[PDB]
């Protein structure tokens, strides 16, 4: 009865190594046991399950990477169903291969999509550059720039060359996308004509100075037709691959947006299980795990059931039975609670925690704290408003429970 | 607890049995060169009897 | 009961001692094959010298 | 498990031998010898009795098992002979000497006891037979060997007391398979196929070890290593490495794998097993095992041995000559060479040899092949060729391979589409 802290038993168990994983998981689903740490020397390389935890740690990072890419694409995560722990057999390795498959597919497909999109946009610029240039020992260069740079660009050509350069700018029929920012900018083609290699270097240096995109071109309209056919071939090819590239990216992200909820639950459960298994120990000849726990006395049956369940879900017969201890330290203090009593327990616990079996202040607090607060705060109108808000929080509880945890003020009052 | 004490004693006896088995079986492997002589002398005697029959 | 714990202790003690016998048979069967090979090496080596002499 | 507990109950449940003498079921000498077995208790007293009276020792035990229909009595007599030989294996000579005196093999005295109704009695018969046969200089052969092996196969294939009796069957087989003659004789039995089935049906870890230990015994002989390829051992045992936590099961599988790669007659057969291990994820499973520490280092030594031998197989297969050979024979089947980064990084230029011969083969296979796997491999190779040798893009276009991968990116199989999509994406990376 909650007038005092509930009865707890220190217990020891001999845990069969194959069943151990399943046992810990049933105990974590039961949620009524606290593990005593037997390893003061525990550390990243001293934890008995180094690889298993490291795999979980990396698998979580793989999930974070994939999830962030899906969220950046605004694709809805399914967040649906309730999932058990992964089994004791290392199916987690095949899951890790699936995680790598998705990760590597996204990295490769993103890299390719970016490169292909850049090439497609560059060839799109080249289509316009050739079409304008086709209207025309001399030399020349040709390219494209954002229109807003043309005044400074043209004046610098007339300054670096001592008043001598032929230039024709020409506007593009539509704006074109920036490969980095996605900004559609009103770019314009330019062609610059000169004589000799000295002028070639000046016009090129100024084009580089304004970051103008230069391109090669044939010397005559007739050869420019053959180049334009090559460009048409390459840009059409780029479109065909971009279509399937984007389609594949969409399939991969879509499949992953279902898998992530499942995989997250699985990985987080695995990490917790293995972290708990790292609290057990193994002496110089030992085979069965030594472990020790605190459990409520009422639930020694519930943990012994959970231990048997772990075995019955495993390739072994050993029930991993526990004993009560006698060399007992003072157990951790517990009280069962519900939606009403939890808050009233927290405002006591926040100041202090009773000794084992001590009287609990909380049941007296459930009324006495509201009473003293109401004596301090007593006003009919505020009493109504506070009542209305608290009622709203209860009647919309199912909706409200889905809301952001980051609003700690709202989380406190809720 | 007496349970872990008794379990560790059985686990220690188990580790001793396999460690002693390794030493016994390693010593037995060294005997193979000495035991080989019993067959080697029979092959000598077989060839000797055949040789006398050929004479 | 503490008696059923003691039955589990007995079972675990017997189990690791049974595993010791199985490991000893593993060491044994391996070492017998090595013994048969090492005996065979010296037998065939001297048997060839015997065959050459006769 | 249960047979040892039942044997202890049977050692407590001693019979009145004098009643069998009074009922004329046994001789006075048989009754007097077996009564003295319960009084000669120390190792010296037992040894003096059995070594001085060996003909009567054999006669006593044989008569008391053979002439008595009362199952509990035959449980007790079989327990005492199993104990007598378990104390010292040299004692088998008593039954062989009696068999020689009686102008017989030893097997016909014990083999009738496999036909009893009580499961413990017939398994105790199997145990004494296994000791006698495995430790004896006389060999079980022909009809006797076939009958006992058929009994073993029958009982073993039946796969909790039932499974624990089958552990005793497996233990009897493990004792027998110590003898090379019995190993070769067992090769003709479908019991190896039965083991593959029982393992595939997820039996308990105790049986996994006891079965795989029997396979590990067979793996010591080069001839059996070549002949037993038919059973697909590695696929099953690799799943057992991923599924079963037990170090004993792990260790015996590592030892079996070591035995196949060490003992096979030919480098080609050693490589065939190593390739099957690489295909069956074994290298990656070994890497996860190698970083661990154990109370037995033979695990780590076998892991290092296997990782080295699989490493050699990977380096062998990573040769451009092997790649050329696989292409020349059309064997585009996900061989480890296709994903060896070292191979492409250091050798991709070689595909240009004899005026693009290997590239012509890849494009020809992408033109001609119906098999999605061959197409996907061929596409994968085009992609990796371009990835490690970008100069090749123009050659692949000249050979028409660009259009072929661009067709196959819309193939009905996602694996073809994926590999074709990677290939076509790399072809369009730069001019």
């Amino acid at each position: 009865e909650l007038f005092r802290s509930e009865e707890m038993t220190l217990a020891q168990l001999f845990l069969q190594s194959e069943a151990a994983y399943c046992c810990v998981s049933e105990l974590e689903e039961l949620g009524k046991v606290q593990f005593r740490d037997l390893n003061p020397d525990v550390n990243v390389f001293q934890r008995k399950f180094v690889n298993e935890v490291r795999r979980c740690e990396e698998m979580d990072r793989k999930l974070r990477f994939v999830e962030k890419e899906i969220r950046k694409a605004n694709i809805p995560i399914m967040d649906t169903g309730e999932n058990p722990e992964v089994p004791f057999p290392r199916d987690m390795i095949d899951l890790e291969a699936n995680f790598e498959k998705i990760e590597n597919e996204l990295k490769e497909i993103n890299t390719n999509q970016e490169a292909l999109k850049r090439n497609f946009l560059e060839l799109t610029e080249l289509k316009f550059i050739l079409r304008k240039t086709q209207q025309f020992r001399l030399g020349f260069v040709a390219g494209v720039i954002n229109r807003e740079r043309i005044p400074t660009f043209e004046r610098m050509l007339w300054r670096v060359c001592r008043g001598n350069v032929f230039l024709r700018q020409a506007e593009i029929e539509n704006p074109l996308e920036d490969p980095v920012t996605g900004d559609y900018v009103h770019k314009s083609v330019f062609i610059i004509f000169f004589q000799g290699d000295q002028l070639k270097n000046r016009v090129k240096k100024i084009c580089e100075g304004f970051r103008a995109s230069l391109y090669p071109c044939p010397e005559t309209p007739q050869e420019r037709k053959e180049m334009a056919s090559g460009v048409n071939t390459r840009i059409d090819d780029l479109q065909m691959v971009l279509n399937q590239t984007e389609d594949h990216r969409q399939r991969v992200l879509q499949a992953a947006a279902k898998n992530i909820r499942v995989w997250f639950i699985k990985v987080r459960k695995m990490k917790a299980i293995y972290h708990t298994l790292n609290l057990c120990n193994i002496d110089v000849t030992q085979k069965c795990l030594i472990a020790e726990v605190w459990c409520p006395v009422t639930d020694l049956d519930s943990i012994q059931f959970a231990l048997r369940r772990g075995t019955e879900h495993s390739g072994s017969t050993v029930p991993s039975i526990l004993n009560r201890m006698q060399t007992n330290q003072t157990p951790p203090t517990y009280n069962k609670t519900n939606k009403f009593t939890h808050g009233f327990q927290n405002i006591v616990d926040a100041y202090g925690i009773g000794t084992y079996r001590e009287i609990n202040p909380a049941p007296y607090t459930v009324i006495t704290f509201p009473f003293l607060f109401a004596v301090m705060f007593g006003d009919f109108g505020h009493g109504i408003l506070m009542t209305l808000f608290a009622v709203w929080m209860v009647l919309r509880e199912s909706r409200i429970l889905s809301q952001k945890n980051e609003n700690e003020m709202f989380s406190m009052v809720f | 607890s007496q349970g872990i004490q008794q379990l560790l004693q059985a686990e220690k006896r188990a580790a001793e049995k396999v460690s002693e088995a390794r030493k016994r079986k390693n010593r037995r492997l060294k005997q193979a060169k000495e035991e080989a002589q019993a067959e080697i002398e029979q092959y000598r005697l077989q060839r000797e009897k055949e040789f006398k029959a050929k004479e | 009961s503490d008696a059923d714990v003691q039955k589990q202790i007995k079972h675990m003690m017997a189990f690791i001692e049974q595993e010791a016998n199985e490991k000893a048979e593993e060491i044994d069967a391996k070492a017998e094959e090595e013994f048969n090979i090492e005996k065979g090496r010296l037998v065939q080596t001297q048997r060839l010298k015997i065959m050459e002499y006769y | 498990n249960i047979i040892a507990a039942k044997a202890a109950e049977v050692r407590a449940n001693k019979v009145n031998w004098q009643s069998y003498l009074q009922g004329q079921m046994i001789s006075a000498e048989d009754c007097e010898f077996i009564q003295r077995f319960e009084m000669k208790r120390c190792s010296e007293e037992k040894q003096e009795m059995l070594q001085t009276e060996g003909s009567q020792c054999a006669k006593t035990f044989i008569n008391l098992m053979t002439h008595i229909s009362k199952e509990q009595t035959v449980q007790y007599i079989l327990t005492m002979v199993d104990d007598m030989l378990q104390e010292n294996h040299q004692r088998v000579s008593i039954f062989f000497d009696y068999a020689k005196r009686s102008k017989s093999t030893a097997w016909p005295y014990f083999l009738p006891m496999l036909n009893r109704q009580d499961p413990f009695t017939v398994h105790m018969a199997a145990r004494i037979i296994a000791k006698l046969a495995a430790w004896g200089k006389e060999l079980m052969e022909g009809s006797d060997l076939n009958y006992y092996f058929n009994w073993i196969k029958t009982q073993l294939s039946s796969q909790s007391d039932s499974s624990q009796y089958v552990q005793c069957v497996a233990g009897c087989l493990q004792l027998m398979l110590r003898v090379n003659e019995y190993r070769f004789a067992w090769v003709e039995a479908d019991g190896v196929n039965c083991i593959m089935g029982v393992l595939s049906n997820k039996c308990g870890f105790q049986l996994q070890y006891q079965m795989i230990f029997s396979i590990w015994l067979l793996a010591f002989s080069p001839q059996m290593c070549e002949h037993l390829r038919r059973y697909n051992i590695i696929p099953v045992l690799s799943d057992i490495l991923q599924e079963s936590v037990k170090e004993k099961v792990t260790r015996i599988i590592l030892a079996a794998f070591r035995n196949f790669l060490e003992k096979s007659t030919e480098r080609e057969t050693r490589q065939e097993y190593a390739l099957a291990m690489i295909q069956c994820k074994v290298l990656k499973q070994l890497e996860n095992l190698e970083q661990q520490k154990y109370d037995d280092e033979d695990i780590s030594e076998d892991i290092k041995f296997l990782l080295e031998k699989l490493g050699e197989s990977v380096q062998d297969l990573s040769s451009f000559d092997e790649y050329s050979s696989e292409l020349k024979s059309g064997r585009l089947e996900w061989s480890p060479v296709h994903k060896s980064e070292k191979f492409w990084r250091e050798n991709a230029v070689r595909l240009n040899e004899k005026n693009y011969e290997l590239l012509k083969i890849l494009t020809k296979l992408l033109e001609v092949s119906d098999d999605p796997q061959v197409l996907a491999v061929a596409a994968h190779d085009v992609g990796e060729y371009v990835r490690h040798y970008p100069r090749g893009k123009r050659v692949i276009e000249q050979l028409g391979g660009k259009q072929l991968v661009m067709n196959h990116m819309h193939h009905e199989d996602q694996q073809v589409r994926y590999n074709a999509l990677l290939a076509v994406q790399k072809l369009m990376v730069h001019n």
